[PDB]
């Protein structure tokens, strides 16, 4: 009994029983709305910028204030030249500090703005909220949106009316509404919005069926069975495939020409390029966190770093003794890992030519890799006699978990976005779901045919998984089945079939949509 | 305990270094 | 002799290996094609290959000729059919194996598989 | 076969010989502790 | 053909070593194993993936990971 | 269930938790040799036992003598070892004219410690050695069939590290901060340093004077009393056999 | 020499009753036939296309998808 052995071992061992980010975010939100609102929304840009700049100057971070001034000067250089030159103490600053800015706005617009700011409180909206409360005052009104040809402006101009308190107080609406052509309770409004919003959450799941998803397929022709690896960029704009002829080829997924930073290649017209320099079959490729860098490994025992701006190699890493089978960037793109024939896992940083960590403990070759979403753990799997999965710590380099149970060659590994689940597949068609903290198997999924499952992907919320196999199918699984209201496992939501195209890659986008890739063989 | 490590670590290290030579 | 003058004269020393084969095998070995690599270098590499093959061919012919005029072929060089026609010299597995044995290659096979 | 440096093998052999000499083939326990220090 | 060539090589080595006994064949195989066939699907303490010992690799890993 | 160790083990925690318990080992240091409490012989600093002193300097469990430690039943405290160190370190030889109360006079001369407590932390090599020893220790027959080694190691790892950090980060700054926060003292050293490479007449006179000397010439010494121990063993065996007859 | 594109054919000799032997078929050829032979056909260049494998969980019946005539649904 293993429990007796473990208890004896433990007993014998004495075990006792800042502001620029906010401005950019606000500008990006502003240009996304309808063109009607934008006219009133643009009025918030200048007060926020000036008050942020003055606060940074006062706090003593004159360097940051100078950086902000120079960075954003081009945006306002065509409106407020004199003010910017002055900003290069005078009574202007005192007057600005004494009198708080007055900005008219509509009630519905105010509600939308407050909801948006609350939705991103921790991302940078708190800074804008505080600035608006302290150095600004909003005079909300029930009028319609103000535009040069909207109902309100046309009515005011035609009927020869008079300005209001909000309109009274260097662009001023007086120049528009004149013939020459309320306050706010922020803080209270914020708690109030939070209370209203908290009432519309979903906290259960009973009955029903799984989620429906769409799929787009990219097929490669005339390959003649020489393609070994595939990969999409993080934004689904480029596709790279490695071959058995030692070269790599990158395409534009929309057919648009690719661009090179070299002046001699100015405005050249090509939508696919080649990366040459390996002397052996390429087995792995990885796009960096648009992507500017690429990693590749081959059977000659080398790892190469390429540049997607000039399309040339930059460095070579020579730490392995034998073929290298897999290479992977870190979750954020400065660290990467590799593993191959010599039964060792190595972790690199792009700034150093030697591996910073070496991980021993496997008894056979490695056949899969995966990173943890937090960037401090790595997963690996071996084949043959030793079919086990291991979790290593990057800080110490030691193993912390082992998962056992697989009886076939392991082909794919994947970690959930929440960071608490792990998925793995083998050539027997099985898919395992592991609990990382307890090191226990949760359940098994079945339905795929024999041959291998090269890839796996997790939904955005980690509630749906999609897989692709060499049996020419794409399948969707439900991690947790709905609560009952009182050959294939009953948690397979869907299953699609391809026209003689083994699937080498599946990817989940932001929506309930996926992109797949494969090679078509008529025979 | 006598000669607790956290306070006398440097002296023990120095004597050990002398011993190793 | 100088490398500069030899490369300049490379116009007159082009080998018989087509440029397509050169480009294919350069790409396999990890070198971009002539448009990005001076054509003279590719021609030089192809000429070296031609010289190597010609040396092996001469060695094989010398081995074949001394044999021409006990009298049983050496084991491990299985191959052939009726035995050719007329008194023509035939490039056979035995002579090629004997020649390439001097270059570090082993081409031993089985004669009958059973 | 399995391969490893010669220095390690020689050092381990010497250490094992010295320990066997010191412990008289395991008949004497030189690691015993009496009292509470 | 690979099996044929391996058999021929081992047979020649055994013949040079010493009618030949089984000990000669075993010695020839042992000698040949010194510079090739350092692979296979060996598991616990099996000479696969280069044939290095786990203790030496652990020492190297300890030195690096410090 | 057993209480699990903290993320970083320090001498203070181990010494406080296990106060009032006997130490694992007691070592006495002398000018040029050292020994244990119940050891009758001695060990030289230049002998193979320098590994123990190196481990003491580096505060690491000596996995190379794990089986010897097991045979002696040395206690472990959460996988560590508490060691007490006692610091004792701080005429005319070969002349026939010396005097001694047991010797005639001769006519050519006129006439007649600090104490220390330290803790040694475990390593991965120690666990590897433990499992390997268990694999080849007879009790099925053997104490641990190799095929169960992976499961046993998985359970030991589960018991050792019961809680991990499984919280995702959102950008590079968060990952940098998390890496900085989790640093470990035992894995934060610096990269090593590159490896580097009148009286003559008296020495020659001595060398000439020692010509053809079989034993002293070569030198120009670690007793072990092996013959004495062999004699003792044989005498004991002979006496015991004579007991029957 | 094992990367040839020619077919592999075995002869059959008979050393006796129930003791057949096999050999590789190899016939001597003239250099003219080899040097003068035409080259094989060049395949087309690599390219890729796109289509919709499924819309909201249903597979459209387009030429790029397999026909419904020819294991995709649990029946427990």
């Amino acid at each position: 009994n293993l429990n007796q052995i473990v208890t004896d071992y433990l007993k014998k061992k004495g075990f006792t029983r800042k502001y620029l980010k906010a401005f950019l975010l606000l500008k990006n939100w502003i240009d996304n709305n309808l063109d009607i609102y934008k006219f009133e929304l643009r009025k918030l840009l200048w007060p926020v910028f000036v008050y942020s700049y003055l606060e940074l100057v006062s706090q003593g971070y004159v360097d940051d204030a100078k950086h902000l001034l120079e960075t954003l000067r081009s945006h306002f250089e065509a409106v407020h030249q004199d003010q910017l030159a002055l900003l290069d103490e005078n009574h202007t600053t005192r007057l600005y500090r004494e009198n708080k800015y007055r900005i008219p706005l509509n009630q519905s617009l105010s509600g939308n703005l407050f909801h948006f700011l609350e939705r991103e409180a921790d991302n940078g909206g708190a800074t804008i909220i505080y600035i608006l409360q302290t150095h600004c005052s909003v005079e909300t009104s029930a009028r319609g949106p103000i535009e040069p040809y909207s109902f309100e402006a046309i009515y005011r101009r035609a009927r020869n009316l008079d300005l209001d308190e909000a309109d009274a107080h260097g662009v001023t609406n007086r120049d528009v509404l004149d013939t020459s052509a309320r306050a706010r309770d922020v803080v209270m409004e914020m708690q109030k919005v939070r209370e209203n919003r908290d009432r519309f959450v979903i906290e259960g799941r009973t009955g029903g069926i799984g989620i429906p998803v769409s799929a787009c397929m990219f097929t490669f022709h005339n390959t003649l069975g020489t393609v070994s690896c595939m990969d999409f960029s993080n934004d689904h704009k480029l596709v790279a495939v490695g071959t058995m002829d030692s070269y790599i080829r990158v395409w534009s997924l929309d057919g648009k020409p690719l661009k090179s930073a070299l002046e001699n290649e100015k405005n050249l017209k090509v939508n696919n390029r080649k990366l040459i320099g390996h002397s052996g079959p390429v087995y792995g490729v990885s796009f960096s966190d648009s992507s500017k860098l690429l990693l590749s490994c081959s059977a000659d025992g080398q790892i190469r770093l390429w540049s997607l701006e000039i399309w040339a190699c930059l460095c070579i890493y020579k730490a392995h003794d034998g073929p290298v089978f897999r290479v992977l960037w870190g979750p954020h793109g400065h660290y990467f890992a590799s593993a191959g024939w010599d039964k060792t896992v190595r972790v690199f940083t792009q700034d150093h030519a030697s591996a910073v960590r070496i991980m021993v403990g496997h008894d056979t070759s490695i056949s899969a890799l995966a990173w943890h979403p937090n960037g401090t753990y790595v997963f690996s799997a071996s084949d043959e006699m030793d079919k086990s999965i291991r979790m290593w710590s990057v800080i110490t380099g030691n193993c912390v978990r082992i998962f056992t149970g697989h009886t076939h060659y392991i082909t794919a590994l994947e970690c959930a976005h929440n960071g608490k689940i792990l998925a793995s597949a083998d050539t027997g068609g099985n898919i395992f779901i592991w609990d990382i903290e307890k090191g226990t198997l949760i359940k098994k999924c079945r339905g795929h045919g024999k041959g291998g499952i090269p890839s796996l992907s997790f939904s955005a919320e980690s509630n749906v998984l999609v897989s692709g196999g060499l049996d020419c199918t794409v399948r969707v699984w439900d991690i947790e089945l709905p609560a009952d209201p009182n050959q294939i496992t009953p948690d397979q939501i869907s299953a699609f079939a391809t026209k003689k195209t083994p699937v080498l890659k599946v990817r989940f986008t932001r929506m309930n949509l996926i992109v797949a890739g494969g090679c078509y063989d008529p025979e | 305990w006598e000669g607790a490590e956290p306070e006398t670590s440097d002296l023990l290290n120095a004597v050990l270094d002398s011993c190793l030579a | 002799a100088s490398l500069r003058e030899f490369l300049n004269k490379m116009d007159d020393y082009a080998p018989i290996i087509p440029d397509a084969v050169t480009n294919y095998y350069m790409t396999r070995a990890g070198l971009p094609p002539p448009p990005q690599t001076d054509i003279r270098l590719a021609r030089l590499l192809a000429l070296a290959t031609q010289k190597f093959i010609a040396d092996i061919a001469a060695d094989a012919y010398q081995y074949s000729r001394i044999r021409a005029s006990l009298g049983i072929q050496r084991p491990g060089y299985g191959g052939g059919g009726q035995g050719g026609s007329q008194n023509r010299t035939v490039l056979t597995m035995e002579d090629l194996g004997m020649a390439v044995s001097e270059f570090g290659v082993n081409v031993k096979r089985s004669e009958f598989y059973r | 076969p399995v391969f490893a440096p010669l220095k390690r093998q020689y050092q381990l052999a010497r250490l094992h010989e010295q320990l066997q000499a010191a412990t008289n083939g395991g008949r004497t326990n030189i690691f015993k502790v009496v009292g509470f220090g | 053909d690979f099996a044929y060539r391996h058999t021929a090589a081992v047979l020649s080595d055994a013949l040079h070593l010493s009618s030949i006994t089984a000990n000669a064949v075993a010695l020839a195989i042992s000698s040949r194993l010194g510079y090739q066939f350092r692979g296979g699907g060996g598991g616990y303490y099996g000479g696969g993936g280069g044939g290095a010992s786990k203790d030496w690799m652990l020492e190297l890993a300890r030195e690096r990971n410090k | 269930t057993f209480d699990a160790p903290p993320y970083v083990i320090t001498p203070e925690y181990i010494l406080k938790k296990f106060a009032g318990h006997p130490p694992s080992l007691i070592v006495h240091l002398y000018q040029n040799h050292f020994r244990f409490d119940q050891q009758e012989g001695m060990f030289q600093y230049k002998s193979p036992m320098r590994i123990f002193i190196e481990h003491l300097r580096n505060r690491t469990v000596p996995h190379e003598i794990m089986e010897y430690l097991i045979q002696g039943g040395v206690p472990f405290y959460e996988g560590c070892l508490i060691v007490q160190v006692f610091d004792h370190r701080t005429t005319v030889p070969f002349s026939i004219h010396n005097h001694n109360p047991y010797i005639t006079p001769s006519p050519y001369v006129p006439y007649p410690p600090t104490v220390y407590t330290v803790v040694l932390m475990p390593t991965a090599q120690a666990l590897h050695t433990d499992l390997l020893l268990k694999t080849v220790t007879p009790r099925d027959h053997m104490e641990l069939d190799p095929k169960n080694i992976y499961e046993v190691e998985a359970k030991i790892l589960l018991a050792t590290y019961p809680k991990l950090d499984l919280e995702p980060t959102k950008n590079a700054e968060e990952t940098i901060a998390k890496l900085e926060k989790l640093a470990h003292p035992e894995h934060s050293h610096k990269p090593p340093e590159p490896k580097v490479r009148d009286e003559a007449l008296a020495a020659e006179q001595e060398r000439y004077m020692l010509t053809l000397d079989e034993r002293l010439s070569s030198k120009l010494w670690e007793p072990r009393f092996e013959r004495f121990k062999l004699i003792e063993n044989i005498k004991q065996e002979h006496a015991e056999k004579k007991e029957q007859e | 020499g094992y990367e040839s594109t020619r077919p592999l054919r075995y002869g059959e000799a008979s050393l006796g009753p129930g003791q057949p032997l096999f050999y590789i078929d190899d016939e001597e050829v003239d250099f003219e036939k080899v040097i003068n032979a035409p080259l094989p056909k060049v395949p087309r260049d690599m390219t890729f296309t796109a289509h919709w494998l499924a819309v909201e969980g249903v597979q459209p019946s387009i030429p790029q998808n397999p026909t419904t005539a020819e294991d995709l649904l649990p029946k427990g």
